[PDB]
């Protein structure tokens, strides 16, 4: 979600509704790569509650 | 009634009516001398014998050479493959410059069909005394599957029928 | 895109610079095709400018993908073809060796892809370095790499 | 009428029809759907014995 | 062709792969299914069609 | 940065935080996630030629 | 129809013809090794697994640019048939009705 | 036509009527009897039946010797003539004498 608004924001960088550089949907499969969120804890446990 | 093909002749795998052979002993003995006299002319004039003399030959690209030549069928491709730089296996496999009818790539096992042994005139007559030709006359009797060892051929055969 | 690439040099260490699907032949592609030769040859000019670790894979393999059912190449495995996009070889674990070894292609099953080969062996750009900044009053902030 | 009537397009090639034509149905779920099914039902058989 | 990421995961579950001997016991009971009936086997051939 | 020497192309990138004389629970960072040596970025080829 | 000699060879030349042209120029199986048995089973019985079978013969295509060429066996067995009914329309006890 | 393969092309032309009612062995596979005519454009393509006329059977296919007979035998004989003057103008043709 962060890659997408990246890549939506660099087109209004660049005054272009499209972008030539993007920073999602590029070839390499990252179907591992991760980022913080409040999902998790800092024990390895959720932040459900 | 019938002749014997020798290791330059076999691998006609295809209809006798596509050779279109006069039927005749002698005839068709004068036709595949003429045959055989302007095949070799080619042959010849790209790899002269002067230079290339003691160079071996892949029997296997001389008999596809052979009957493609003969079967009018896309000849030229199989003769810079005439000479072996390594082995006749390697050297064939992979390179799909022939028909898949000749010679197949089936991983590292090479499949090669089997060329007619026997070929019957039209005086042939299933008679008492004629010779038995043994179902060799026919284009697809056998085929045969060349790899370098008995171990590969048999992993090979372990999914095939 | 080109004013990024000369960015990204710099961080090359937090983020690598690709080239995007749609710049490649739109469907792997043959060299039957006006479209997809010249796209080929954007490809082949635009490729080495990338902070990428595999590009003369991607580069080779392109042109080895455009010319399946003219000249074949010896494969390590039969889980592999020499008809698989370009776009997967984003790892060095994938890189063939055929690729690696040129011997193994043969010069009459490949007199182009042979060529290709050598040539991108031969004349691919090499890296340099050049001495920025000042170490003695400034320190500096290099990892992996003198100061 | 099939075998004695039947053309190929004006200027094709083999490799890339395929990985066109191939492509869309090589993204479902069917078949690893259907494997599940194969051992609920070899499960249940010898539940039932 | 299909990618695969290549770098540390997280674990996740696929129960997809099963034997051999399930599969002839899915098939044996499918063969069944169809008996001689000829109306639950034409529906097949006309999607394969 | 290497040409070819295949045997030398960076695969990953993490940072740690114990120390080198202690045993625990292996944490990699996140930036070991990628397929790639860092976050994919995308260009256009066609901009770049 | 098994054994050929039984059909007279100068009372029923035709029918001779025919029934010689289905025992030689007829279609023969061959294999084509479908799938993958590693993470999907063998789910085939009565055959090795990994394999179809045929009712003709399969020769991969060398090139990807298809060019038509007449050196088939469907096409065999056309050429054949047409052979057959040209030999039935010249002969003698049928050619002078026409 | 000015076109340094219309010798060829012109037999082309004709081998590509007749295909399964003759043929020739043609290089290969990509390149064949059943190639377009129009296809033949470059020195690189010349099949090596039309290049050395012995290889074209005359028994099965004598119209296809015949015809590169033909070719080879009554095809125009290139010719010049003199133009201009260069005592004023001057010869401004180059790769040819003035």
């Amino acid at each position: 979600d962060e890659a997408d608004d990246a890549t939506k924001k660099q087109a209004k960088d660049t005054e272009k509704a499209k972008a030539q550089v993007t920073y999602s949907d590029t070839g390499i499969n990252n179907a591992n790569e991760l980022s913080r969120s409040g999902n998790v804890d800092n024990e390895g446990g959720s932040n459900q509650k | 009634v019938a002749v014997q093909l020798f290791r330059p002749l076999q691998g006609l795998v295809f209809d006798t009516q596509l050779y279109g052979f006069p039927g005749t002993f002698s005839q068709w003995e004068q036709f595949m001398k003429e045959k055989l006299r302007v095949l070799k002319y080619e042959v010849l004039r790209i790899y002269p014998i002067s230079t290339y003399n003691h160079d071996r030959v892949n029997v296997f690209v001389a008999n596809a050479l052979v009957g493609a030549f003969l079967s009018n069928q896309a000849f030229y491709d199989l003769l810079p493959l005439l000479i072996v730089n390594d082995t006749m296996i390697s050297d064939l496999l992979g390179t799909g410059a022939a028909l898949s009818q000749f010679f197949q790539s089936h991983g590292e096992v090479l499949e090669v069909a089997a060329g007619r042994k026997y070929l019957q005139m039209n005086n042939y007559s299933n008679d008492d005394d004629d010779p038995p030709l043994f179902a060799k006359d026919l284009s697809d009797y056998a085929k045969a599957f060349y790899s370098d060892t008995y171990e590969v051929l048999d992993r090979f055969f372990w999914t095939h029928d | 895109s080109f004013r990024v690439a000369l960015a990204g040099w710099l961080y090359n260490g937090v983020v690598t610079t690709v080239i995007d699907d749609s710049s490649y032949p739109k469907d792997g592609g043959s060299v039957t095709s006006l479209e997809n030769l010249w796209d080929f040859f954007i490809l082949a000019l635009a490729l080495p400018l990338t902070t990428d670790p595999c590009a003369p894979v991607k580069a080779f393999m392109t042109l080895a993908n455009m010319m399946v059912g003219f000249e074949t190449i010896p494969m390590d495995n039969q889980i592999y073809t020499q008809s698989r996009r370009a776009s997967a070889f984003s790892t060095p674990h994938t890189w063939p060796r055929c690729f690696m070894n040129i011997q193994l292609i043969s010069p009459i099953d490949a007199p182009i892809l042979r060529q290709w080969a050598e040539i991108i062996h031969r004349y691919w750009p090499n890296p340099s370095q050049i001495r920025y900044g000042t170490p003695n009053v400034f320190g500096s902030a290099n990892l992996f790499t003198p100061p | 009428v099939a075998l004695l009537s039947g053309k190929y397009p004006p200027d094709l090639v083999t490799n890339v029809w395929y990985a066109d034509a191939i492509y869309p149905m090589y993204a479902d779920t069917e078949v690893f759907s259907n494997l599940q099914r194969d051992v609920i039902t070899c499960e249940a058989v010898q539940t039932l014995v | 062709t299909v990618t695969s990421p290549y770098a540390p995961s997280v674990n996740r579950l696929m129960p997809y792969r099963i034997s051999n001997a399930e599969r002839q016991i899915s098939q044996i009971i499918r063969v069944m299914n169809i008996g001689n009936n000829a109306t639950v086997i034409q529906p097949v051939l006309q999607d394969i069609s | 940065y290497v040409r070819l020497d295949r045997d030398r192309v960076p695969t990953m990138v993490g940072v740690t935080r114990q120390s080198r004389d202690t045993i625990t629970q292996p944490a990699l960072s996140l930036s070991t996630t990628n397929t790639t040596v860092g976050v994919p970025l995308a260009l256009d080829a066609r901009a770049i030629t | 129809f098994m054994n050929i000699q039984l059909i007279s060879p100068i009372d029923a030349p035709i029918l001779r013809q025919w029934a010689e042209i289905i025992h030689r120029y007829w279609p023969n199986p061959s294999q084509i090794r479908y799938g993958t048995p590693n993470v999907f089973g063998s789910a085939n019985l009565f055959t090795p697994p990994e394999v179809l079978l045929l009712p003709i013969d399969h020769q991969p295509a060398n090139v990807t640019t298809p060019t038509l060429d007449f050196t088939n066996e469907l096409t065999n067995w056309r050429a054949r048939v047409c052979e057959l009914m040209k030999n039935l329309v010249d002969n003698q006890r049928y050619q002078p009705g026409w």
